[PDB]
């Protein structure tokens, strides 16, 4: 019955309102033998780089946190390394579940333990290509931009293609500068003729591509864009992938949140029966320890496991559809290494994807 | 406009020179609506608080660009760390005086930064060049289980491939490991000769420890080394006829930081040339937003071309890694060290001293020892065999 004060911390009006109701439910929903689930509301002000560590360590201070979930309503994850630091000093376990993990942050700093709820860029070019094995799409291309990170992403999909029974063929790489020009940017997209196109390009950098994409006439017809990257103008032939908890209710998105960093030290326990040093000195031990102890989490009928670095080992996830009316809907699904879809087809057929040569294609009888 | 240039230093005195280097700048250039003042704020020993000082006094001043500096500490990732994220996540470049760790040059984290000073990880540039030229066609590498030795260790071998070479034999250590006597075996059988050392004082203690123990040290062997190890707790026992490497101006601030004022003293006049010119963001609290001006801030920073400081030809370009430095090779000999390579940044430029190789011997060996027996696969055919 070893006491835990968890602490929980959100930012944004929208929780406020519901801070309180959190409570009795993420209590109930969390039970295990010999812990204490106490948790505590708190409300951060902002999402920015900002003076949290004034008020992050005043709280901690003085309070058995032990561990604090981390959430916040934005999209931008310019919160995650600054609060990456502070945690390397507590050396405590920080996870975000909605909005703090955008994106996988790394390699880390030494000793860090803060572990996130997200995909990694190489388990998001797995599915792109499972999905794509059944439903043929062999030509393709890839498009980059000047957002960082993008040798790594040439890089993944090389990998993959080469040593293949299938024998993917490639179409070369296309790279466009938004800063240079229109001009410029027409004339490289449609360089290449394909109706099947990878895209990588930051958020806020995506609407000038679509730009470029309109006037260069690669928008009508039978197009295929994939969404892949950080996160009116917006013509459809649009796709991308996601997390399985894509729509996951509030309540239980904190649950699954608090669900790690309680449940997954219970097997200290078993051997015998912390990490409040900030405002303290003299002190700085080992934090290598805990990344091992967090490897074995499964709820919700899912698995959950992370590496050293930390993210999700075994990402079951679904493959968002095409968007037509502004919606996120989801058609692909995948489970324990295997793929499941929702809508079996053949070839290209009616309302998915028509082809773009109508008078290039013949249906013969035998 | 007022235009503020921040900077993060160590010790009083050095602060001073920041002063007179700003003092200079409005002087030697014809600004008129441009005026220059220097922030100064004093390192905190402790992680905790160090973010509080720059939020609430370098941030709030409103800085165009900030300057880092060595810590005290011998070797510490503890300056650089916290005033690259608060300010590197405002857009706010910063300038690196004294950063040559290799790790900050990833840019998923840190993601605006420029250096001053090349890292550790361009060492192995000048290293095939100077292998090349003498021979040495088979090597071996002995790199520790550390990040910044997998740049160095990529770096090599991501351009060796060029010759069609797989660096023959690569092992790997554990750092701050005492002895690593048992896995030297693996290194003695290979036919070559050549080994090349890219670690830390701790983990070159035990190599350098142990090569005279293992008859290592004697003729027909040849060291090249990286540049931490040469200088500190690793001379013990160093062996004789070391060729290693150098950085000119590696410890010379005063003169670092004359030159990141000169390049950002042109590159406000260019600033203030533009449309959407926004002003970056006055305090830590108020503003909740990336400024407008973003990568062009930036385009401008990485563009500049000019020959000034005691240095000069500054080309910051790319990751922001700076190119062509001036190295030097030096050699040891009786405990004493001596400089006999100089580096001009294009070619190796040797010296008339007499370069004396491992062991006492002066004739220029080669990576390569011929295998006396041979093993043979034979299968069995009625005929033949």
């Amino acid at each position: 019955a070893r006491p835990l004060n968890v602490a929980l911390v959100f930012s944004g009006p929208a929780y406020a309102a519901e801070a309180a109701r959190l409570g009795p439910a993420v209590a109930a929903a969390v039970r295990s033998p010999g812990l204490d689930v106490r948790p505590v509301a708190l409300v951060l002000n902002g999402s920015d780089p900002r003076s949290l560590v004034l008020q992050l360590c005043d709280l901690l201070s003085g309070l058995r946190v032990h561990g604090v979930v981390f959430e916040d309503d934005s999209r931008a994850p310019a919160v995650a390394p600054i609060l990456d630091f502070l945690s390397a000093q507590t050396s405590l376990p920080i996870v975000a579940v909605h909005g703090g993990a955008a994106l996988v942050l790394t390699p880390k700093e030494k000793g860090s333990t803060f572990l996130q709820l997200g995909s990694s860029t190489e388990q998001q070019l797995q599915v792109i290509f499972e999905v794509l094995e059944e439903y043929d799409w062999t030509s393709f291309v890839a498009v980059t931009t000047r957002a960082p990170g993008h040798r790594a992403f040439l890089s993944y999909i090389e990998v993959l293609t080469d040593g293949s029974l299938v024998g993917w063929e490639h179409r070369g790489a296309l790279t466009l500068d938004p800063g240079a020009g229109e001009a410029v940017l027409s004339a490289q997209l449609r360089s290449v003729s394909a109706q099947i196109r990878l895209l990588f390009c930051a958020r806020e950098e995506a609407e000038p591509v679509f730009r470029a994409a309109e006037e260069a006439g690669l928008t009508g017809s039978g197009y295929v864009w994939f969404m892949v990257g950080p996160q009116a103008p917006l013509p459809a032939g649009l796709f991308a992938v996601r997390s399985a908890g894509w729509r996951d209710d509030l309540a239980r998105r904190v649950a699954a949140g608090v669900a790690v960093v309680a449940r997954g030290a219970q097997a200290l326990l078993r051997d015998y029966g912390l990490g409040h040093d900030c405002r303290a000195q003299n002190r700085t031990h080992r934090g290598e320890s805990l990344h091992r102890y967090f490897m074995n989490i499964t709820w919700d009928n899912r698995d959950y496991s992370f590496n050293e670095d930390g993210f999700l080992v075994n990402p079951s996830l679904v493959v968002i559809s095409l968007t037509r009316d502004r919606t996120w809907e989801v058609v692909g699904s995948w489970e324990q290494q295997t793929l499941r879809l929702k809508y079996p087809l053949w070839s290209r057929y009616g309302r998915f994807l028509q082809p773009v040569d109508d008078t290039q294609h013949l249906t013969v009888a035998t | 406009k007022i235009v503020n240039i921040g900077a993060v230093l160590s010790t009083r005195k050095h602060e001073q020179m920041f002063r007179e280097a700003v003092n200079q700048a409005n002087k030697r250039h014809g600004s008129w609506k441009i005026q220059l003042n220097a922030t100064s704020v004093t390192h905190k020993p402790n992680a905790i608080q160090m973010a509080l000082s720059v939020c609430e006094d370098l941030i709030s001043s409103q800085v165009y660009a900030i300057l880092v500096s060595h810590p005290p500490t011998p070797n510490d990732h503890f300056t650089p760390t916290p005033v690259s994220y608060t300010a590197g996540f405002y857009r706010i470049p910063v300038l690196g005086l004294t950063t040559r760790m290799s790790i900050y040059s990833d840019k998923s984290i840190h993601l605006s930064f420029l250096r001053t000073v090349p890292p550790y990880s361009h060492q192995s540039s000048v290293w095939f060049e100077m292998m090349r030229v003498y021979s040495w066609n088979h090597i071996i590498l002995l790199v520790s289980d550390d990040h910044e030795g997998r740049a160095a260790q990529k770096r090599l071998e991501t351009l060796l491939e060029e010759r069609e070479s797989k660096a023959e034999k690569v092992l790997q250590f554990d750092p701050g490991t005492k002895n690593v006597t048992a896995l030297l075996m693996e290194a003695k059988e290979l036919e070559a000769r050549v080994i090349i050392l890219s670690a830390s004082e701790d983990d070159a203690a035990t190599v350098y420890r142990a090569a005279a123990m293992l008859n290592m040290t004697g003729s027909g062997y040849v060291w090249l080394v990286g540049e931490r190890e040469i200088s500190g707790n690793a001379l013990r026992y160093a062996p004789d006829g070391i060729l290693g490497l150098q950085l000119i101006n590696g410890k010379n601030e005063s003169a670092h930081i004359s030159d990141a004022v000169g390049v950002v003293a042109q590159a406000v006049h260019e600033l203030l040339e533009k449309e959407n010119i926004t002003d970056p963001p006055r305090g830590c609290v108020g503003n909740t937003n990336i400024w407008k001006t973003g990568p062009l801030f930036k385009r401008v920073l990485m563009s500049s071309k000019y020959a000034d400081g005691v240095t000069g030809r500054v080309e910051f370009n790319e990751d922001g890694d700076r190119k062509f430095a001036n190295y030097s090779i030096m050699n040891l000999q009786n405990r004493k060290l001596v400089q006999v390579g100089i580096y001009n940044g294009t070619h190796v430029i040797p010296n008339d001293r007499k370069i004396i190789w491992p062991g006492g011997e002066t004739e220029k060996p080669r990576g390569y020892q011929m295998s006396t027996r041979l093993k043979i696969v034979t299968i069995h055919q009625e005929p033949f065999v």
